[PDB]
């Protein structure tokens, strides 16, 4: 029974690490939540399925159901009943114990097999066995608590939205279930029981707008072991709001169940418009904002293991979702709109309408010449020119080889899309004259294709036969290097292009990462130190002693987080001070300004510090201390001393030294680190158990066992990758992203452009040695 | 190939949907134009590449007053849409040409 | 911007790094060696009562288990052993419960596990020799490297 | 979302300023403790994996550039070829790392010829550079595709800075080092070790100046004084 | 055989090009290298060969006239077939020469 | 060599291979897997003859 107490000591050294801040008034509302959770989880079988919540004038909260009581027997093992198991034992390594623990006093009535079993629990520890009252003739189980008040503060009362909110989402995705929210301090009742499901949340969310036809969308099917739900309707506003949940819970960034959605969408409308030669009729081509405009739609699926980004969801990363969801509305809306016409007739006409107003938001375009098989036209031979003759639905992308050309090529969409190679690195028209300029091949290669002139005497901007420019390089330094030359010579020639904003940026990803069936694409290093971090966290859990329930997702995210940061500042500052000595005063005692004129304490500290220093030490050095003696302010600055490799080295600890944010920084991180990890800690991720005695030792064992299995891959260029791949990654437009450049000041351009593309070296030099060598070394900390 | 007939106006095209082993693509459509060009083939009003990840598909045109089958028939006879394949079959026998 | 000075200093420190890294490497090395030959050299002293009991056991994991299970006599390895100055050859990362307690050898899993992989071959005397050359040049070794 | 604004200043600053560091970083300037580029690092490391020894028959070139570009360098063929070759002329280097059969050029301005004809192995004094590799005295890095492990420098005995020499340009920078004799610096890093206070002029005394391949003649004793004191002047070499 | 030799498997990762023609050239074919590296192109291109014996990753070409990008891009493996030719290589079934 | 009459004859190979013994062979589980083996030897042996 003596581990109980560790367990419940361990919980309440540190709440905010186990239920949430305790001050905003969160961890209070999670605990209620957290036990409905359970209750909607057993009572699902029960023959009413009915909930009661209650808030009474005591401040406490009682959940009630109808469903199979909790089992009562005795473990032959334990001596006690299940529910006291289930009430207090962590249940092995890896959710009502930490109510239990964090309440000042639980109720708990079972009642089952024509009996009533009661017992109370003060602070988690029970005050007698649990007993029979008396006889009845019906199943359920009820809980009460009065949460603590030597945790909670600030805000200690609950709220009634809150909870009404939460109550009627559950109620909508899980159908066929009643809540009831009952209050007592000023009186108020809800009833929550929709058996319509997804229908019933797109009425309610479409209620104070304005629908446009009766009928909705709806279908739920199950393919293998996923299951699909959609609801959507139009209203005649101009907004997008579209919902997605997993497993009851919602996402706010989307994921791989949305992307599947707007691609059927867009697929099924385009289809049904061309089919029906509304789209030739009119004088305008749809996309696909303007087919998701005033559309409410809902989202939710069923998976058995997903996988997110974080450990605060937030956005769903499983790779089998998309085509499950894509398969069945690709299928399904077609049925839906070949059986109602009316209401495709009213949303085409409002498509169509959208359409026609975005075309009369451009200017006066000209038709030009395309390239083709029975004329040239008088063009250069490595353009693959596309079918478009409107330059407003034209692009044109610029790549660096042959190679990277074919690769384009091979993936593009001929209709309204052009490819044009390079060769290698291209004239810098900063340092070179004009006559060299136009002497150049590459560059009258561009001229010619972009038809526009040169010389700014015939040149006329109202030529332009693309209006859209797009530049697509390598993803390496190189290819930073070339687009760095391409906006030179688009700036220094060529203004009033950049002006209006024909330039674009395309943004190729750099590696390819698979884990079993798990596929994803990576841009640059710091995405790669993300998902290194995200694929070490999942599924696993640490326990601070022998008995005592796993830490909270986000907090083991946010300690890790706050560790790799502190750890980067370390190594960005180990040319002054040893990286041993730095490492180690995360978990000594903090000395404070206070304690430097009394002394006989710093000599303490410092023979504590050598002494700890000495015993850890693998590598043959020797540590020795000593104290300053200051005259002018009646201070005392700790010396440190070491040999390393036969050479005798001193770093002085001064004044400034401890008044900086570097110790303050280490100072934060130790106050959260000292003490934490007690003497049995062991962490497990997934079935493995590995006792650990330190917070460094678990996380390099954590990470060691997150790579096994890992395949990363490299792009050295475009030419590497499958045509397929780059269409979809890069080239959709409904899954790409892009830049566009616009110019802030004038001046400041010029300035720039002139210092970094020019001929001289030494201001060149300057600003280099300026913005790198120095500017690294951030004194802020905050 | 085939030949399609537009229901109201009446004009018809010819699809190619694939081609002889060994055949360039490009150099055929290269081919074609360059007869088209020099008028030694009547008939022919349109010439484009449609192809995508779907598959293969050229778009021919004819004038008014042509028929299509003649047309095909003329580039059967003239272009690589029709070749030959003469099969010798030599190898190594114990060390012997056979 | 550096003149001559700096980069002679610099291949002094270099070197002077690379040296002591090694010595490092070259001492732990031996150490280790050490510790597996004194365990090959007990067995050879009470090879009826550890082939009685190799025998009697069922399952190699039972051999290996009950052979860490009670203290062994040195018999004719104490003059051999003596010769071992303090923790010269004690492995660092070795707990004080195991090795010599009093006049008795305790082992641990690794040189449990080391004795049963020892050849047939090895019970002629020119190996037992061959042990005790080897055991003084580990040590002779190891004090030239402390 | 799909489409993103962005100032053009904020974009050329950083991606000129990613260039240049990885360019100054990485590809131009050598190491003060050994004297080598990566490249020249990285060849030597595939060379010695392959035993390739200095009393061993020879390989053929296409072999060891095919390695070097699939296992370390992620960059061109023709560049890790047209290093090996300067690494074998003995009109380019005071003391050659590399071993060669064949063509290698010549002063009168003839190519090398191709890799398809040649063969190399490493040279006798290599072997001093790469001494006791084996026994956790550098650091290992991970490669472009973290399946490999290279050093990050070499536990050289051979001063070869000094020795060798090096020439490389860089963004706002370049570098430009003569080589010299070996027996005069063994001499000054004695006389260092014995007095760790040695000036300037004392160490002259064992090394008087550079030693080229070419020898010829150095006209004049200013600039070298100047060189060794600073660390820039100018000499003049007059032929004989 | 030095694909065999080098270990490449149908189920494991890709290699780069430049490796394999500079095992091939170095060890066994005396010849040239962009000769070897046309070869082992033709032997990955699904319209050139009924059942494909290389399985490539990259730009490898296509049927409108398109080349294939350099050697120090692309990465191959052997083809699950291929397997099935070489089997009981390694029992005394054939003979060896020099 | 081999087995004459109630007798065992060795070869030099047999005899060297006797050296190389491992004293976790003489457990009592691993005696067992040489019988399992020579079963499957001979069956081997039987469908190639
Ligand atoms: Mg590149």
């Amino acid at each position: 029974s003596i581990k109980v107490l560790k367990g419940l000591d361990a919980v309440r050294k540190r709440p905010g690490m186990y239920i949430g801040d305790t001050d905003d008034g969160t961890g209070l509302h999670h605990m209620v939540f957290e036990v409905v959770d359970n209750a909607i989880d057993e009572a699902l079988a029960g023959h009413c399925k009915e909930i009661i919540v209650t808030i009474h004038a005591d401040n406490s909260v009682s959940v009630q159901d109808d469903g199979r009581g909790i089992p009562t027997g005795i473990h032959p093992e334990e001596g006690v009943s299940a529910a006291e198991v289930i009430m207090t034992v962590l249940h092995a390594g890896g959710g009502v114990s930490v109510v239990n623990a964090l309440s000042q006093k639980l109720e708990l009535v079972i009642q089952r097999e024509g009996k009533i079993h009661r017992q109370i629990y003060e602070h988690g520890v029970p005050q007698a066995p649990l007993a029979v009252t008396g006889e009845t003739e019906k199943t359920g189980t009820m809980v009460r608590f009065w949460p603590s008040l030597e945790t909670f503060t600030n805000v200690t009362e609950f709220e009634y939205e809150i909870l009404a909110k939460r109550l009627r989402e559950l109620s909508f995705l899980n159908s066929g279930v009643s809540i009831r929210l009952r209050d007592k301090r000023d009186g108020k009742e809800d009833h929550f029981h929709y058996e319509g499901g997804i229908k019933a949340f797109v009425e309610y969310l479409n209620k104070n707008k304005t629908p446009i036809h009766p009928n909705i969308f709806y279908f739920s099917t199950e393919k293998d072991g996923i299951g699909v739900e959609v609801a959507l309707q139009w209203n005649d506003g101009f907004q997008e709001n579209i919902y997605c949940f997993t497993n009851n819970i919602p996402q706010r960034d989307g994921g791989t169940h949305l992307a599947g959605f707007r691609a059927a969408m867009t697929r099924t409308l385009n289809a049904y418009m061309d089919k029906e030669g509304y789209s030739k009729k009119a004088k305008v081509s749809a996309t696909g904002d303007d087919a998701r405009e005033g559309l409410i739609a809902v989202v939710s699926v069923k998976v058995p293991d997903p996988k997110f980004s974080s450990q605060t969801k937030d956005k769903l990363v499983s790779s089998e979702v998309k085509s499950a969801v894509e398969q069945q509305m690709n299928e399904l809306l077609a049925e839906y709109l070949l059986e109602n016409p009316t209401d495709a007739k009213i949303v085409v006409g409002k498509i169509i309408d959208a359409a026609r107003a975005r075309e009369a938001a451009r200017r006066a375009r000209e038709m030009t010449r395309r390239k083709g098989a029975l004329d040239l036209a008088g063009l250069p031979g490595k353009l693959a020119d596309c079918q478009e003759r409107d330059p407003a639905l034209s692009e044109l992308y610029l790549v660096e080889g042959d190679s990277a050309g074919g690769s384009a090529k091979q993936g593009r969409n001929r209709k309204n899309q052009a490819i044009l190679p390079l060769k290698g690195k291209i004239l810098n028209v900063e340092k070179a004259r004009f006559d060299k300029m136009l002497s150049s091949q590459e560059v009258a290669t561009l001229i010619t294709a972009l038809g526009c002139g040169i010389g700014r005497d015939e040149y006329n901007p109202d030529k332009l036969r693309y209006h859209s420019i797009i530049i697509m390089t390598d993803a390496d330094v190189d290819g930073s290097h070339i687009r760095t030359l391409l906006l030179t010579f688009f700036y220094r020639q060529m203004p009033e292009i950049v002006e209006r904003g024909h330039v674009y940026i395309a943004q190729p990803p750099l590696y390819k990462v698979k884990k079993g069936k798990q596929e994803q694409y990576i841009k640059d290093d710091e995405a790669m130190d993300q998902y290194q971090i995200s694929i070490a966290l999942d599924g696993a859990t640490l326990h601070t002693n022998a008995s005592a329930p796993a830490l909270a997702g986000e907090a083991l995210e946010k300690l890790v987080s706050e560790y790799n940061a502190t750890q980067k500042m370390i190594n960005r500052m180990e040319r002054r001070y040893p990286k041993a000595m730095l490492k180690e005063l995360i978990y000594q005692p903090t000395l404070t300004e206070a304690d430097l004129s009394d002394e006989q304490t710093v000599t303490r500290w410092v023979n504590a510090l050598v002494s700890e220093l000495n015993d850890k030490e693998q590598h043959g050095s020797q540590w020795k201390f000593d104290v300053h003696t200051n005259a002018e302010q009646n201070l005392f600055e700790p010396i440190v001393r070491v040999r390393t490799h036969g050479v005798d080295t001193d770093y002085p600890l001064d004044h400034e030294f401890i008044t900086g944010g570097e110790y303050r920084r280490i100072c934060t991180l130790g106050e959260k680190l000292r003490g934490l990890l007690e003497e049995d800690a062991f962490i497990e991720r997934g079935e493995r158990r590995q006792p650990v005695a330190s917070f460094e030792q678990a996380l390099d064992w954590l990470v060691k066992e997150s790579r096994r299995g890992l395949s990363i891959q490299r792009y050295k260029g475009l030419g590497e990758m499958n045509p397929e791949q780059l269409w979809e990654t890069t080239m959709d437009p409904e899954s790409r992203r892009m830049l566009r450049v616009t110019v802030k000041d004038a001046i400041a351009a010029d300035q720039l452009f002139t210092t970094l593309m020019g001929d001289a070296v030494e201001p060149r030099r300057a600003f280099i040695e300026e913005n790198a060598l120095k500017a690294a070394n951030i004194d802020i900390e905050n | 190939a085939e030949v399609e007939v537009d229901a109201k106006t009446g004009r018809e095209t010819i699809i190619v949907h694939e081609i002889p082993y060994q055949v360039n693509k490009a150099r055929l459509i290269e081919k074609i134009a360059e007869l088209v060009k020099e008028k030694r083939v009547e008939g022919i009003s349109a010439l484009r590449d449609e192809s995508d990840k779907d598959g293969m598909r050229i778009v021919i045109e004819v004038k008014r007053d042509a028929v299509g089958e003649v047309v095909l028939n003329n580039l059967y006879s003239q272009t690589q849409l029709q070749v030959s394949f003469g099969i010798n079959m030599v190898a190594l026998h114990h060390g012997q040409p056979k | 911007i550096m003149n001559l000075k700096d980069i002679i200093a610099a291949f002094v420190r270099h070197r002077r790094e690379v040296v002591t890294r090694r010595t490092i490497f070259e001492l732990r090395k031996a150490r280790d060696r050490a510790h597996i030959l004194e365990a090959l050299a007990v067995a050879l002293a009470n090879i009826d009562p550890i082939i009685e009991l190799i025998r009697h056991a069922p399952t190699p994991a039972e051999a290996k288990t009950a052979l860490v299970a009670n203290p062994w006599q040195l018999g004719n390895v104490a003059a051999m052993l003596e010769r071992a100055g303090d923790d010269a050859a004690r492995p660092e990362w070795l707990e004080p419960e195991f090795g010599v307690r009093d006049g008795l050898y305790y082992l641990t899993e690794q040189q449990a596990q080391a004795i049963l992989d020892l050849r047939l071959q090895k019970l002629t005397g020119l190996e037992h020799e061959k042990l005790l050359d080897e055991y003084k040049e580990l040590l002779d070794q190891i004090a030239e490297l402390l | 979302r799909e489409i993103t604004p962005v100032n053009i200043e904020e974009e050329l600053k950083s991606s000129y300023l990613d260039y240049a560091m990885s360019v100054i970083v990485g590809r131009a300037l050598p190491d003060v403790r050994d004297g080598l580029k990566p490249v020249h690092r990285r060849v030597l490391y595939a060379m010695n994996v392959l035993g390739n020894d200095w009393n061993k028959a020879y390989k053929k070139s296409a072999r060891v550039v095919g390695d070097v570009i699939g296992k370390y360098h992620p960059h061109g063929d023709s560049a890790v070829y047209d290093t090996i070759v300067r690494m074998a002329q003995p009109f380019s280097l005071r003391y050659m790392l590399v071993d060669g059969q064949g063509n290698f050029g010549s002063i009168d301005g003839d190519s090398a010829a191709a890799m398809r004809y040649t063969e190399i192995r490493l040279a006798k004094i290599a072997h001093e550079l790469m001494a006791d590799l084996e026994k956790e005295t550098v650091d290992f890095v991970d490669n472009y595709d973290g399946t490999e492990k290279i050093p990050d420098v070499m536990p050289t005995k051979i001063p070869n800075l000094l020795v060798n020499g090096s020439s490389g340009i860089a963004v706002g920078m370049a570098t430009n080092i003569p080589p010299h004799n070996l027996t005069e610096v063994i001499n000054g890093c004695l006389a260092y070790i014995d007095d760790e206070d040695i000036s300037i002029e004392g160490l002259m005394e064992h090394i008087p100046g550079p030693d080229f391949p070419t020898a010829a003649i150095i006209n004049g004793r200013r600039g070298i004084e100047e060189a060794y004191r600073t660390g820039r002047g100018k000499v003049y070499i007059r032929a004989r």
